[PDB]
This record gives structure tokens, sequence and C-alpha cells, in this order.
RNA sequence: AAGAACCUUACCUGGUCUUGACAUCCACGGAAGUUUUCAGAGAUGAGAAUGUGCCUUCGGGAACCGUGAGACAGGUGCUGC
RNA sequence: CCGGCCGGGAACUCAAAGGAGACUGCCAGUGAUAAACUGGAGGAAGGUGGGGAUGACGUCAAGUCAUCAUGGCCCUUACGACCAGGGCUACACACGUGCUACAAUGGCGCAUACAAAGAGAAGCGACCUCGCGAGAGCAAGCGGACCUCAUAAAGUGCGUCGUAGUCCGGAUUGGAGUCUGCAACUCGACUCCAUGAAGUCGGAAUCGCUAGUAAUCGUGGAUCAGAAUGCCACGGUGAAUAC
């Protein structure tokens, strides 16, 4: 699905582990309702866009591992619903039969 | 079905008057399978008119009910080629269901003021035969009596 | 002493206990009058107490949990008839032919994929 | 006491390595109440079949994940060492708990 | 198209999953990814050695990867080293440690990706796809099959319009789900295009 | 309309009217900001925000200042 | 039954009766009949007029009636003369809030016309 | 499409880059990294500090980074006849 | 102290596993001395019990080269690649599929009873305490038969409106906000306040549905930072009709 979308997203991924799973305090901690209210909380929202665009985690489109499809996602598998049903009638997610009830 | 006769399900007795004729016009007076409403306002119904009327229920319901019952129906058959109007007698299940229906139906216009006095009043015209429903089977009557030529 | 007997009519399950005293009917500490309202039927559950006659024989305990006003009523009909066990063949003779001790399995369908719900399919374009 | 508690996805795998770990338990150092069940988790997943369009074509999968307890009301010296670094069973997942 | 794979219908009843291990829902994404990058590695490593399916099990942070085989002579090389060679480089990419076993097939022409494989090997070296496929159903009935079904789709022979043809040999009871049947596919990218390549061995009634 | 916290604008924009504003009125200022809201001391700056493919002047007044930029540059063209 | 511009209602209860002053809803009515020191459940005919005028200092607290719709259409006039993306809504008689605008749009677009 | 504000996004506008964002190599220089400043819409370009490790053929390493060179990498471009 | 709270119990519901069971197996006609058909007992269930999965050879050179793979063909200083905006949400109009309606078997208020299924670690987030309300602070427990989202709603029971474009509808807009998020103007969702449109049952046509089905009420999940009237599941009440 694009090999510059697939590396595209391994920036977003690497990039955000470094930046917002540690400086969330920035937004979280600082801009609250305590005695930070007055400049303080106007750096925080000031700075926060000094950090690059991506970095934030809602900008990762989460696609698929094998092939990279955008859409059709699952997150227990981590794949596309055509390549969760390849892998799944064959033997390769363990448990995964056809239901009926 | 093609070729599949199978019968029919039992039905239930309505608790206050256990019986099984006013029990089914309950179902055909029911809507969005609310029969909680619905059987609250056939008994609302019966009993403002056995105060009217000076009967017991199923008795003033079933003087009524008579009154509004088709003898013979008109369907249309095609044995040949043409179309022509071909009078039957209706069977004795469907006879008082179809009486039935026409009394609701009669009933959801007619706008009074509740279902239950809508009832009560259209079931009063039926047992003095004088309101829709009569003349819903009386129609019916003269579509049979006219095309009687066909057997 | 104390017989018992099931009955679950749809999702619900009934828990019907039965012994030889007042003609009282208990069902999860209430009575069975403020229990049961203005519904449908009250009277499905003493039904099956018509042909074999209560009046003031047989006291009920009754608990029930599972479905809602219909199922638990029905629940407690067949779990009186499988209660009502202490002169064996002599009742359920006469109880069988009107029904009542037929489980009665008919429960709700599921829903189809592609199928609005159960059967209703959606429409039809035919340009 | 120690409760025991493990899972897996094939219910006929379990049955053994919940009685394996019972019989090393039980025999070794007494007690045990037994094979408590516990429901079933059913994780159903409802994806599309074909590759393009097609809404109404679909295929539905579940993963029956199976519970199960063994519950030892006496903290044995035998019985608790046995425990540790001989479950082996693969495939199925286990969770001493104290 | 309309048929559902013969494999998946009877992962719980007769046929058993080759990955076999559990996982919480944290971790079974990566986990199953990770199985996945061993897999499709270990299958175009060992592309002459002739492996049929890959087992993989994982009980407490240990992968113990099974090599069902017609060659096992091949994999393991001389003295086992080639056995060391690949448990190195599986266990840096799948999860710590490695723990490769290797399970001989005495009958070879029974295993459907071996036919598969086979007869893919041969359409890509231009022998006639007949030749190649009718051999391959008569190979294998004289050993010990009951069924033997074979279907080759695509150009095949460098036609203009594309075929299926399919050749079979005996009882293939694909709708019953008490039989035992060998289902695979394998692809011959041929210089005219893709030429697919399903075979279906039914061995045993339950 | 959404946020509490601080009425929002964006880092370079800021510093570009703050630099604007101190020295005097100039020119239409070269901006992509759509997003940013206008404050008080850009009144009187003709800014020249993106529509999508060119860059259209708005003359900031006394009214224009709890809007956003964006609101002053239609984007798509009909009749 | 003269309050604010308007409110001439009879036969109706009073929580209903104020509704039809422009300005004033169904919870807006029940905090002036709380304020006031009114049941909801009479009606204007059995009030008095010592009560009457009791609510007219009441609905004289909220913006109503001329008041509002003058602060209502200065509000949409301002909107227009700005020449913002809302005016320019506004004027050419399209949906605002962002709707959609290709098949549906009536209330805002008004009755169909041809083509 | 099992979910378009940005991302997704394949489209447009303008800005931009050509062994390239993603890959193994032939080899030149450096641990990798981390903190932080400036011009810019941002891509980017310019810095300033600190750190300077697992083996010694020690003209080298096994990774990582950034240069020049080509084998090339890349294409949701067309063809489901 | 009066709540499965309590020791305790291991009956029962439930939970799983391992199993019995239903086969024209049994009787009675009918059939042709057959298959079988009808009807009957026993039975929880009766003639494939209900439902699901399972889709023959092949048809439409059906769909997909944009999931992936893929032969050729074309592009390689651009048809490749990074970035800010914008756009995919445009709107004289036409149709498809829904939802909410047009009310009185109904609308709004107060008294309060009955589900099933599923979900959860940068998660789900109690009790609290602030708020008219979206929510906001402090934090309880739970990788769960325990902890949490979670009071199911139709349903009763009282009240009040009495057939009005209405206390029906709740569109559309103005203002004031809340959360998520680098960011909500293009272009989110929800909340409050005011606002109060078309609509009085729909032309020719026409669709689904044979019982826990149609109808109708809520409920959950997947994708998902946020964003369902869709989709996928779940259970409430529950009909009519089949000559
Ligand atoms: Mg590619
Ligand atoms: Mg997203
Ligand atoms: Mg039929
Ligand atoms: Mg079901
Ligand atoms: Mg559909
Ligand atoms: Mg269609
Ligand atoms: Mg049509
Ligand atoms: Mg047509
Ligand atoms: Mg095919
Ligand atoms: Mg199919
Ligand atoms: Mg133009
Ligand atoms: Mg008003
Ligand atoms: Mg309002
Ligand atoms: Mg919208
Ligand atoms: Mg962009
Ligand atoms: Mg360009
Ligand atoms: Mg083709
Ligand atoms: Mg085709
Ligand atoms: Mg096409
Ligand atoms: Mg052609
Ligand atoms: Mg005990
Ligand atoms: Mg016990
Ligand atoms: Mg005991
Ligand atoms: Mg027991
Ligand atoms: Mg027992
Ligand atoms: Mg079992
Ligand atoms: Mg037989
Ligand atoms: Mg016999
Ligand atoms: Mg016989
Ligand atoms: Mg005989
Ligand atoms: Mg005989
Ligand atoms: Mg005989
Ligand atoms: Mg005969
Ligand atoms: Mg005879
Ligand atoms: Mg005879
Ligand atoms: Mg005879
Ligand atoms: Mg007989
Ligand atoms: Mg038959
Ligand atoms: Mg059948
Ligand atoms: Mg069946
Ligand atoms: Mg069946
Ligand atoms: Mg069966
Ligand atoms: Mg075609
Ligand atoms: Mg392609
Ligand atoms: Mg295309
Ligand atoms: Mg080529
Ligand atoms: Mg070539
Ligand atoms: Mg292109
Ligand atoms: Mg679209
Ligand atoms: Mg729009
Ligand atoms: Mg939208
Ligand atoms: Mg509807
Ligand atoms: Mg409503
Ligand atoms: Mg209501
Ligand atoms: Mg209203
Ligand atoms: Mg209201
Ligand atoms: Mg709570
Ligand atoms: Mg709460
Ligand atoms: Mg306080
Ligand atoms: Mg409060
Ligand atoms: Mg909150
Ligand atoms: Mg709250
Ligand atoms: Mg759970
Ligand atoms: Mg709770
Ligand atoms: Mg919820
Ligand atoms: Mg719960
Ligand atoms: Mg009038
Ligand atoms: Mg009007
Ligand atoms: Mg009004
Ligand atoms: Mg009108
Ligand atoms: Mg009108
Ligand atoms: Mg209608
Ligand atoms: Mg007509
Ligand atoms: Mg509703
Ligand atoms: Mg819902
Ligand atoms: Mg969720
Ligand atoms: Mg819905």
């Amino acid at each position: 699905a694009k090999q510059s979308m697939k590396a595209r997203e391994v920036k977003r991924v690497a990039l955000a582990d470094k930046y917002f799973a540690k400086r969330a305090e920035l937004k979280a901690i600082i801009s609250d309702v305590n005695a930070a209210s007055d400049e303080d909380r106007w750096n925080a929202v000031l700075k926060l866009q000094t950090l690059p665009r991506d970095s934030s985690p809602s900008r990762q489109r989460n696609r698929c591992r094998q092939t990279g499809r955008p859409h059709g996602f699952l997150r227990k598998f981590g794949l596309s619903r055509i390549k969760v049903r390849e892998a799944a009638m064959r033997g390769e997610i363990p448990g995964l039969k056809k239901a009926s009830w | 079905p093609r070729r599949r006769v199978i019968g029919q399900r039992k039905i239930l007795p309505d608790p206050k008057f256990g019986s099984e004729l006013l029990a089914k016009f309950v179902n055909i007076l029911m809507v969005d399978g609310k029969k909680s409403t619905a059987e609250s306002i056939v008994y609302s119904a019966l009993e403002t008119l056995a105060q009217r009327s000076g009967k017991s229920e199923l008795e003033a319901f079933e003087v009524a009910l008579e009154n509004v019952r088709p003898t013979v129906e008109v369907k249309s058959r095609r044995v040949g080629g043409s179309t022509y109007q071909v009078p039957v007698e209706v069977r004795p299940v469907r006879r008082n269901a179809l009486a039935m229906r026409w009394i609701v139906e009669a009933a959801r216009k007619r706008g009074d003021k509740s279902m239950a006095l809508r009832l009560a009043n259209e079931l009063s015209d039926a047992a003095e035969n004088k309101g829709t429903a009569v003349k819903k089977r009386e129609d019916v009557h003269r579509m049979a009596e006219a095309n009687k030529a066909f057997a | 002493n104390q017989y018992y007997g099931t009955g679950r009519r749809k999702s619900s399950a009934a828990r019907v206990f039965i012994k030889p005293g007042n003609g009282k009917i208990v069902i999860n500490q209430r009575s069975l009058e403020q229990y049961f309202g203005r519904e449908t039927a009250r009277m499905v559950v003493r039904q099956p107490l018509e042909l074999v006659d209560m009046v003031e024989k047989l006291d009920l305990y009754i608990t029930v949990k599972g479905g809602g006003i219909s199922g638990q009523a029905g629940a407690i009909r067949h779990g009186i008839t499988r209660a009502l066990m202490e002169y064996d063949e002599s009742l359920r003779s006469e109880l069988r032919k009107a029904g009542f001790v037929t489980r009665d399995a008919r429960q709700v369908e599921r829903k189809k994929v592609g199928l609005r719900k159960a059967r209703r399919r959606p429409q039809f374009s035919k340009r | 006491r120690i409760r025991i508690r493990l899972k897996a996805f094939d219910h006929r795998l379990i049955d053994q390595a919940t009685a394996e770990i019972v019989e090393t338990a039980k025999r070794t150092g007494a007690q045990v109440r037994g094979p408590i069940p516990l429901p079933t988790r059913k994780e159903r997943f409802t994806v599309l079949i074909s590759p393009h369009v097609n809404k109404d074509a679909r295929d539905q999968y579940e993963i029956r994940t199976h519970l199960r307890l063994v519950d030892i009301v006496e903290p044995t010296e035998k019985t608790v060492d046995a425990l540790m670094r001989l479950d082996l069973a693969a495939g199925v997942d286990v969770q001493i708990s104290l | 198209g309309q048929k559902v794979h013969p494999n998946g219908i009877r992962l719980g009843i007769v046929k058993p999953w080759n990955s076999t291990w559990f996982a919480n829902t944290k971790e079974f994404a990566d986990n199953l990814d990770s199985d996945f990058k061993v897999r499709q590695y270990l299958t175009k490593e060992l592309a002459k050695a002739s492996v049929s399916r890959i087992v993989i099990e994982r009980p407490a942070k240990s992968i113990r990867v099974t090599i069902h085989t017609a060659r096992p002579g091949i994999v393991i090389g001389k003295k086992g080293e080639d056995v060391e060679k690949l448990r190195k480089v599986v266990a840096d990419i799948a999860g710590v440690p490695a723990q490769i076993n290797i399970a001989e097939v005495r009958k070879p022409e029974l295993d459907a990706k071996l036919v598969a494989d086979s007869i893919t090997s041969q359409l890509e070296r231009r022998v006639m796809f007949r030749r190649a496929m009718k051999r391959a159903v008569q190979n294998a009935m004289r050993l010990g099959a009951k069924g033997i079904k074979v279907e080759v789709s695509g150009r095949l022979g460098g036609a203009e319009i594309a075929r299926t043809e399919w050749y079979r040999e005996g009882r293939v009871p694909l709708h019953t789900l008490r039989a035992d049947i060998d289902y695979n596919t394998s692809e011959a990218h041929t210089t005219y295009g893709v030429i697919g390549v399903k075979v279906w061995i039914f061995k045993g009634e339950i | 309309r959404s946020l509490k916290k601080g009425p929002f604008i964006d880092l370079h924009l800021l510093k570009k009217v703050e630099k604007a504003v101190e020295s005097g009125d100039k020119k239409p200022l070269r901006t992509w900001s759509r997003r940013s809201t206008i404050f008080p001391n850009m009144i009187g700056l003709t800014i020249a925000v993106h529509n999508g493919r060119q860059h259209v002047p708005v003359f900031v007044t006394d009214e224009m200042v709890g809007h956003k930029l964006g609101e002053f540059a239609p984007t798509r063209t009909y009749r | 039954a003269r309050i604010a511009g308007i409110n001439i209602p009879d036969h109706k209860h009073a929580v209903i009766a104020l509704t039809s002053i422009y300005g004033v809803g169904k919870t807006r009515s029940k905090a002036i009949l709380a304020a006031a020191g009114i049941a909801e459940d009479v009606k204007i005919s059995e009030l008095s007029e010592g009560q009457i005028d009791t609510l007219r200092d009441e609905v004289a607290k909220f913006v109503v009636e001329g008041d509002l719709r003058r602060e209502i259409s200065m509000s949409i006039k301002r909107l227009m003369d700005l020449g913002c993306y809302r005016g320019l809504r506004h004027r050419r008689g399209l949906p605002v809030r962002g709707q959609r605008t290709k098949t549906n749009a009536r209330t805002r677009k008004g009755p169909r016309k041809p083509i």
C-alpha cells in the first residue's frame, strides 16, 4: 500500500514514542485548573506547537502490518480484514475457527 | 403454502373474562406488540358497553359481532381466461375474525376522543346496526347478491 | 415436605418450591398481586393450579431472574407443573393434554449477516 | 491458600493441563477443591470476506478463551514448590496468585 | 468463486491449528506478527529443503518452532550445522529463545503443499501442465491416497485466454467435516504470468 | 465553539504580529494559519489568509476578534 | 392575560401560557412561576389580577419580544456586514452549521425549484 | 470506508528534493544518542554544548549515523478482455 | 446492626466439561406383498425438532491490477518523494437507503418494578465534591462470574393537556458553553438557553415479512483521540394471516 506511506508511518510511530509518551506533562499537567492558570498555561500551548506536527498519537492512522491497508483494520490481530481471513483459515491465528450460533 | 397443510397455534384466555372470542379481538386491536395497552382498552370499552346496553360482556360483544358478520364474501377467479366476481361461503374461523377486523378498522376512523370510547360506540352502533362496520358488511353482501350469477 | 420444579421459558429461569399449607404465593419476597401487575396475565402462574385445585391446599415460595414479564410468568407456569410431582402420573395425564409441561423452546432468532434483523431484509431496487 | 487460575484456547488441551497441575499437588502434598470452570469468553469478529464491495457477504469468527480455577486451602511446602518450575503444557497460560 | 477453505472449516474438528499458543489481548497482535516474520523467512530460506508446514508454540517466552518436511537431511545439513544457523537468526526477529525441531515425512506425495510445490516447480521449467498434473495425480494414488483433486488455473502453455483445468481420481468429499483433507495452494511465476495450483488430498474418513 | 483554556494562535503568527505591530503598518502578512483566532492587537493589519490556491487580504476591524482567520477567506468558489 | 408585549391565552395552564411569549420557553416559564410563587397547574382564568402583576416584573428581567428580535436581527446583520463564512451563508440562503447541502437543506433553502 | 478537521489522502495549490522517506552493498568521516538556540508557513538550513560503549587483524570491528558513486529503490500510473 | 451481609451449605439457578436423548424407534390405518404417507401414544422435543455453518459442475470474457501477488506496458530532474493550506463535507436539481415525525394505543411531569449479550490497561473509571447540564477536579477497584461503562426502555401507577399545526413535530437559526485533540473557520460531537419550519398519513407505483417471525422498545460491540440515524450482535412486549 505504497512503500512511502508505510515508511512515513514508521516516523509517526518512532517520533511519537520519543516526545508525547513522556512530554504529555506540557499539555496535561500544566494546562490545568490551579495556580498555573495565568502565563504558565499560556506558555504551555505556546510551547506545544514548537514540537513537530507529528508526534501526536492521533496522527497515526493505524494500518495493517503485512500489507499497509489503512481501512479494514483490527486491533486484536494487527491486520487487514483480508489478511486475517487469509491467515485464519490456514492456521496462524490461534483458536480462530469459524463461528456459528 | 403450496402443499404444506399445517394447523394453527393455540391462543390464551383473557384473565378477567376467561374466554377466547374477545382474546383474539385484543390481538387484532393491538399495535406494535403492546398487549398491555390494548387489553386495557378492550376491558374499558366492554365495561362502558355493559353499563349502557344493560347486558354482560361476552353476550354484549356477541350481540354486536354477529350484526357485523359476513355470510358470503367476494373473491375473483380466472377459470378459462376472463376476470369476474365469484362469491363464496366464508369459513367459520375467518367469519368472526373478518368481522372483528371491520370493527377495529371502523374504530381507527371516527375520532371521538379515546380508543376505549370509540370501540364502545362502534359496538353500541353495531348492536342497533347503524355504524360503519355494518355498512362494510352490507356492501360485501350487495356484491355477492348482485354477482350471484357466478357460481 | 418440600417439592421442587425448575421451569425456564425464554432466557428467564424460575425456581418454584411448593409445600402443603396456605393458599398464598410468595415470589422474590413480594406478593403475587404486586409483583405481576397489569401487563397481560397474572393468572398464567395460577393456570396449572386449576385442573389440580389449589384454593387453600399448596403454598408456593418462588424465585425467578432473567427475561421480562411474560418470560418469567411462563417460566413459573412450567416451574409449577414440574413442581407438581407429589402425585406422580395421576396429575400429568390431565395436565399434559392442556399443554403446560411442554417447555416451549422458541428463543429469539439471532440477527443474520446482511439481513436487517433476523428475517427483515432491507428493501429492493430494480431500476 | 494460593488461588491458581489458568486459561487457554483449546477446550481439550486445558483439561489435561488442569488434571496434571491438580495431580502434581494433590498426590505430592495433599489438598485440592477441584477444577472450577468459570464462564468462557467468546470474542467474536465479523470481517468482510471479499476484497472489494459485497457488504452482504461476510465471515464470522470466534476465539473461545476457556478459563479454569484450582483453589487450594493450605500453603503446603511440597505443593507450593511443585507449582513453580514444574508446569509445562504449551498453549495454556497459567497465573498463580497468593 | 464460492468455496470455503477446506483447512479452515475443520480447524476445531479434525485439522489442528499450526500456531498453537495462548496470549492476552495486549501481546496477541505483536505475537502474531513475529509468528508471520519467521514463517515468511523460514519458507523462503528452506526452499529446496521441501517444507510442508511450520507449527509454532510459545510456552512462557520460548518459541518452539517445528518444521514438517520431506527431506530432513537437507534442513539439518552436516552435523546439525544448519539447525544452529537457523536457531540464531530465527531467535533474533521472533522473541529471545528458540527450539527448532524437525519432523520427517516418509510419504511426501500425500502432503498437499509438496504436491503443489512440485507442480509449481515443474511449470516453471516449461513442462506441459497436463504432464505435471496427471503425473502427480497418478503418483500419489499408487502410494495410499483415496482422493487427490488437483486444479491448475491461469495462462498455462502460454495461452492468450486463461483456463482452469482439474483432474481428480477418487473420493474428495469437501462438504464432509469428519473427513481429513489436506488442502494447499501455490503460485507458479512463469514468463506468461501466475499459474495457481490448488490440491486436495482425501486421506482418511475420520 | 471550542476551547476555554486560552484563545489559540500559532507561535509564528503571534511573533509575526507582535513584530509587525511594534514597528508599524506595512503590507499584507502571508499567513497560512486559518485556524488561528484574532487578537485586539491585530486590528489595523491587512493580513492575507490562504484560501487554498492564493492569499486573500483581510483588513481586520473591531468586530473581527472572537472569530477565526479562515472565516474571512472562502475556499470553494460557486457561480 | 396581557403581560409583556402580547400574551393573551385562556383555558391554558400558566406554564404553557407563558410559552406564547417570544423569548420564554418551557424551562424559563417554570423559573418565572417558581420565583413569582404560583402553581404551574393553575390557569390564567383561575388566577387573580394581584398575581398577574408579579409575572410582569418577572418577565421584565429576561430579554423578550422586540428586545430579543432586534438582538437576533443585530447579530445576523452583524455577520453579513463582516463578510465572514457565516455571513455569506446567511445572505445566500443556505445552511450555516456545517450541514449537508446537496440532498437536503430544504428548510433553509426553501421548497423545490425547476431546472 | 470496521468511522475524511490534520493525519488517513491516492486529488488540487504553492513551496521543495533527486541513489532519494523505505534496501543490501564498494568506501569516506564519525559511537549511538541527549539538551538547547536562531531564520522559515513548515519542509528545511545554520549551529552550540555534552556523551565518546560491548573486540583488538588494532591500515579494523557488529550496529547506528551522514557524504560521493552506481547496481537501482519507487509508482493507489494504465491493462480484472 | 437484619444487605447473601454472616458462619456455613454444595439442594436449586448458573457455570462448564463428560454424557444420555429422537431413530419413523414404537402402535394404527393406507400403500402394492416396497419405499413411503397419514393419524396415535410416550416424550423436554416428532418426523431434516428450532437456528446456524456448509454453496456441486459451471454461468455472467460479473467485481477487484486501489489489500496483496502478478505478465506485459508506460514513468524515472517525475506519473517518484517530504511539507503548509485547501479539497474529498461544494449545490438550480434527480434518485437510492435510513431516521424522526405527522400524535390521545399519544405528549410532558412525579411513585417506582423486570433483561440478555458484550467490553476494559497512554484501560474502563466508582464513591465523592463542584456544577442547570455537556462535564470538571481528587482518586476506589478491576487484565475481571468479583471492579467499572450500567438506572435497560417500552411496561405498570398517579397526575395534567381534550384534537389544536396543538403541552403534537423539533427542523432551522442566534447566543452561551463542554469534552477530545498541535488545531474544531471551512469541517466534529455533545450541552444549555432562546428559536419553533415542513408535516394532519402521502400520485402512478411499490417493498419486507409464514412465529418468539413482522411490528416495536431499549442494549452492546467492532473501526475509533474525537466523530453513527450505518454496520455487526443482544435481549424486552409480541400479534394478525395462511381458503
Ligand atoms: Mg508495493
Ligand atoms: Mg485516526
Ligand atoms: Mg413452504
Ligand atoms: Mg439468539
Ligand atoms: Mg446494507
Ligand atoms: Mg441493489
Ligand atoms: Mg422505485
Ligand atoms: Mg425497472
Ligand atoms: Mg474461482
Ligand atoms: Mg459463501
Ligand atoms: Mg470562478
Ligand atoms: Mg416561546
Ligand atoms: Mg429548548
Ligand atoms: Mg457534519
Ligand atoms: Mg496534507
Ligand atoms: Mg505541486
Ligand atoms: Mg484480467
Ligand atoms: Mg473479469
Ligand atoms: Mg471495471
Ligand atoms: Mg484485451
Ligand atoms: Mg464446605
Ligand atoms: Mg462439592
Ligand atoms: Mg458436605
Ligand atoms: Mg448434584
Ligand atoms: Mg439433581
Ligand atoms: Mg462439549
Ligand atoms: Mg427407515
Ligand atoms: Mg417395528
Ligand atoms: Mg410396526
Ligand atoms: Mg397395520
Ligand atoms: Mg394390525
Ligand atoms: Mg393390518
Ligand atoms: Mg385407499
Ligand atoms: Mg383399503
Ligand atoms: Mg380406509
Ligand atoms: Mg388392505
Ligand atoms: Mg389408535
Ligand atoms: Mg414429510
Ligand atoms: Mg424439518
Ligand atoms: Mg433443522
Ligand atoms: Mg440442520
Ligand atoms: Mg439433529
Ligand atoms: Mg468485464
Ligand atoms: Mg497493484
Ligand atoms: Mg483503477
Ligand atoms: Mg514487466
Ligand atoms: Mg520484459
Ligand atoms: Mg498518477
Ligand atoms: Mg465520500
Ligand atoms: Mg457542507
Ligand atoms: Mg457528515
Ligand atoms: Mg420507522
Ligand atoms: Mg420521540
Ligand atoms: Mg411519552
Ligand atoms: Mg414536544
Ligand atoms: Mg417537551
Ligand atoms: Mg458504581
Ligand atoms: Mg453514575
Ligand atoms: Mg463541598
Ligand atoms: Mg446537582
Ligand atoms: Mg468526567
Ligand atoms: Mg458526572
Ligand atoms: Mg468480561
Ligand atoms: Mg457497577
Ligand atoms: Mg455504554
Ligand atoms: Mg453486568
Ligand atoms: Mg374543536
Ligand atoms: Mg406556520
Ligand atoms: Mg405550541
Ligand atoms: Mg403547514
Ligand atoms: Mg398543511
Ligand atoms: Mg400508516
Ligand atoms: Mg390506484
Ligand atoms: Mg422511539
Ligand atoms: Mg444502538
Ligand atoms: Mg468501545
Ligand atoms: Mg439503531
